[PDB]
């Protein structure tokens, strides 16, 4: 029970992503319990930017694409209790891209989303923290906040 | 040429070729590429050996040679 | 007190079910309000009949004190649970927030009781600020291949109007100092980046990027934004036109050529050792900096791949680690067992 | 003539502990359709607006348009006598120099009366209700007094940031800083406990804390307390009695 149109671009999505996708990414659609492939949810792996304390780190996420795709955009989702000011306690994120409300585009790739989760890592947003952990330490202990996302980037590696 | 200089502008599907002179500042350079994708200039980032360009600057601040390669993304904001 | 929604070209309203219409009150706590009707052995069979076009559709609006003005959005009161029969409703009736009308009806047809029996639909609501009307139509579905056949009958976007549309934004680029030496243009649709079929526009969109009508009326299905997949700006189904420009290179290209390099006149070109013996596979290795492009039998473990890598590097082995979809890969595994294809990605890290 | 029976004697003292520590005179309109009062404080700012229908009553009557300009601090001395369990019932003439608070008890089957003079208070500040407001949240009244009093403690000015689906409350003082961050929320399984938000543009005000700490005093009233903000408007703090509201007109800081 799949449309048309989500079918035709999510394996347009993964023809693309297979032959082009930035270095030290990854993007591959889960399996079933048969073990065919879900193209409605992904795992993928975004790496740290190298020079920030984020490098030598590859995170995890979940991208899960909805019946309405690409009229709708996929939910992204950390493991619970990843630690980012704007990631929310169970691992959930919401990039202005990823907003139906907001910078939604049909045409926006996989490569762009995984490149816009990746800049989001280095560059919180302190108008609004999704969790507490991470968000008392970015705005009271910057030396704390560091040790924790170099330690994060080695849990991660 | 040694006056002007030869930049290209992409977002990954459609790219345009342009050509200025060196001490013209990108501001015009930007707002042609969105004009003309349907967007507005303050919706997207323009990124140069991957760090981001102001509207200010030209390419002679940057060092910019010939043919080198404007990346245009899309404007984000996490919360 | 009835309510005018607005139209939509994927279904036109034909009967009200006068018993399948139910009142939402405002309430700080938990509410719920049944309704139940029963159908006439002709309307279940115009609905339960295979193929059928016709379907029973769950509508809903937000009561206005000022009056309805028409052309009402469709608007469920949230949280709620929608139910047929004891069937929980699963259907997007939600849309977007921020954009009124995105919202669909909910399908009532695979739930119906035969035509003996009473059929019974339930909503139930929580923290309602404003009083919702729902009604119970039955209508008539129209595909997106025949609105298709309507966009096709509209008058063109001209060769014309983008000779004029590139002329007037070459010396606007003088003005501010630009030159415009060329341009490349995808000829993949940006809704379902396919080779497009039928490339259209509005004839209001100020960009030269076109999209399929087809998948376009596809999306609309999906979710009745009715705007510009590239530019935003709201589109009526009766103002997208086929771009002459765009459909005539792609009927003079070939079938694999996806960009094409064009100059502000309207002349355009198209824009293009991968031969192998079908028991290889063309595969690409590469390191961050550099990369090589392999050819090796699908059948031929990846080790020596990996070893005419680290040499070309001037590395050892033992040092280098290869990752294919995120998992290291052994050295006694061959394309075969991680189902590679052709074109694939290969990275090589270090230690 | 009117007779006024509040049902719980306690409900008409935590109306009147809701605004008399910020306003000491208050015109007491009373009519056939109810009971309206509205008052402001010296700061012009704050303007207090106050509405009880005949529905919150056990019993009601009020024949003639009748006036009643009191003494708040005056008025809760007579009130603090009462007890919880008693049943308060107002009683003024047609032309009317006093007012008669009759203190009944259910129980005990005692009867204890008061008597106030009643002011001439002149002026008068129309509740101007806006149109429409940017946000509208609404929370329990018990965690948004907690909040209040949190940030009170660490700044004469709270801001409320709403953003991106987020209410964040921002409280910068000299000493230090501090905030809170709620995320809204309906649970349909209690709905009474949760945190609406009705967002149409994201707004970005500032109120003083002294301001707020004196509308919290209103929690006692209803469970949950509503908040629409305006970017031209001032701010809409209300808490919904059984018929009527008790609801305050803050202008935010520029
Ligand atoms: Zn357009």
């Amino acid at each position: 029970h799949m449309s048309s149109l989500s079918l035709q671009r999510l394996q347009e999505e993964r023809k693309k992503w297979r032959k082009d996708h930035p270095f030290g990414f990854y993007a591959k659609p889960v399996k079933k319990a048969d073990g065919s492939m879900d193209l409605q949810k992904w795992e993928a792996g975004i790496p740290g930017k190298e020079g920030t304390n984020w490098a030598g780190g590859v995170y995890p996420i979940t991208v899960e694409y909805p019946n309405e795709y690409p009229s709708k955009p996929p939910k992204v989702k950390f493991p619970a209790g990843f630690y980012h000011p704007n990631v929310y306690p169970s691992g959930t994120i919401c990039l202005s891209i990823l907003n139906e409300d907001q910078d939604w585009r049909p045409a926006i790739t996989l490569k762009q989303i995984v490149l816009g989760v990746q800049d989001l890592l280095d560059s919180p947003n302190p108008n609004s923290p999704k969790q507490e952990p991470a968000w008392r330490s970015f705005s009271r202990n910057k030396a704390e906040y560091d040790k924790k996302v170099l330690l994060q980037a080695r849990q991660y590696s | 040429p040694e006056t002007h200089i030869n930049l290209k502008v992409s977002d990954g599907s459609s790219e345009i070729f342009f050509k200025i002179k060196k001490t013209t500042p990108l501001r015009r350079l930007m707002e042609a590429f969105a004009k003309r994708q349907g967007k507005e200039m303050d919706s997207l980032r323009f990124l140069y050996d991957g760090i981001r360009i102001q509207a200010d600057q030209t390419p002679e601040d940057l060092d910019m040679e010939d043919n080198d390669i404007i990346e245009a993304h899309r404007e984000q904001i996490g919360g | 007190p009835t309510i005018h929604f607005k139209e939509s070209p994927f279904y036109k309203i034909q009967r009200l079910i006068p018993e399948l219409v139910m009142n939402v009150e405002v309430t700080g706590g938990r509410g719920m309000c049944s309704a139940k009707f029963k159908l006439s052995k002709a309307d279940y069979n115009l609905l339960s009949n295979p193929n059928s076009k016709h379907r029973l559709y769950l509508f809903s609006g937000m009561i206005n004190p000022l009056g309805s003005r028409g052309n009402e959005p469709i608007q469920f009161p949230f949280p709620n649970e929608l139910r047929c029969n004891n069937v929980q409703i699963k259907d997007n009736i939600r849309g977007f927030k921020s954009k009124p009308g995105t919202a669909k009806p909910a399908d009532l047809t695979p739930h119906l009781k035969p035509y003996t029996q009473q059929n019974n639909v339930e909503l139930i609501y929580a923290f309602t600020t404003k009083e919702y009307k729902l009604f119970g139509y039955i209508v008539e579905m129209i595909t997106p291949e025949q609105l298709l056949e309507k966009v096709l009958q509209h008058p063109k976007i001209i060769k014309q109007a983008t000779l004029l549309y590139l002329k007037k934004t070459l010396r606007e680029d003088e003005e501010m100092g630009l030159t415009t030496t060329s341009t490349i243009m995808s000829l993949q649709d940006p809704i379902s980046y396919t080779r497009m079929k039928y490339p259209s526009k509005s004839i209001n969109c100020k960009h030269l990027q076109c999209f399929d009508a087809l998948w376009f009326l596809h999306s609309q299905l999906q979710i009745p934004t009715w705007q510009c997949p590239v530019c935003q700006i709201d589109i009526a189904l009766e103002n997208l036109a086929i771009s002459e420009f765009v459909d005539d290179i792609l009927q003079n290209c070939q079938k694999n050529v996806e960009q094409v390099e064009l100059t502000s006149d309207g002349k355009w070109t198209a824009i293009l050792d991968k031969l192998r013996p079908e028991t290889h596979i063309n595969l690409k290795v590469s390191d961050g900096s550099s990369e090589i492009f392999f050819k090796i039998k699908k059948t031929t473990p990846l080790r020596r791949l990996m070893e005419a890598f680290a040499k070309r590097q001037g590395k050892e082995m033992d040092s280098l680690r290869f990752l294919y979809d995120g998992i290291r890969i052994q050295a006694d595994q061959t394309p075969e067992d991680l189902d590679m294809e052709d074109n694939d990605i290969i990275e090589a890290h270090r230690e | 003539m009117l007779e006024a029976k509040f049902e719980e004697a306690s409900l008409f003292k935590r109306i009147i502990d809701g605004f008399k520590d910020c306003v000491q005179l208050v015109n007491f309109q009373c009519k056939e359709d109810g009971i309206i009062a509205q008052a402001v404080d010296d700061s012009r700012v704050l303007l207090v607006s106050l509405e009880i229908g005949v529905e919150a009553f056990q019993e009601y009557r009020c024949d003639h348009p009748v006036t009643l300009g009191m003494d708040l601090t005056s008025l809760s001395d007579i009130l603090r006598e009462g007890n919880n369990t008693d049943t308060l019932t107002l009683i003024a003439d047609n032309t009317p120099d006093s007012i008669i608070l009759l203190f009944e008890d259910t129980k005990k089957d005692d009867i204890a009366e008061y008597s106030l003079k009643l002011m001439d208070i002149d002026a008068d500040f129309l509740g101007i209700e806006e149109l429409q407001y940017d946000s509208t949240l609404s929370l329990p009244s018990s965690e948004f007094s907690k909040i209040v009093r949190d940030l009170s403690q660490l700044s004469d000015s709270i801001n409320i940031m709403i953003t991106c689906e987020t209410i964040k409350f921002v409280a910068d003082g000299d000493i230090g800083s501090g905030s809170v961050i709620i995320k809204p929320f309906v649970d349909m399984e209690h709905p009474e406990t949760s945190i609406k938000l009705e967002m149409d543009q994201p707004v970005d005000l500032t109120f003083g804390a002294k301001y707020l700490l004196d509308i919290i005093k209103g929690s006692s009233l209803s469970d949950r307390v509503g908040i629409r903000l305006s970017s031209e408007a001032p701010a809409l703090f209300q808490f919904d009695l059984k018929s009527g509201f008790l609801q305050f007109f803050l202008a935010p800081k520029f």
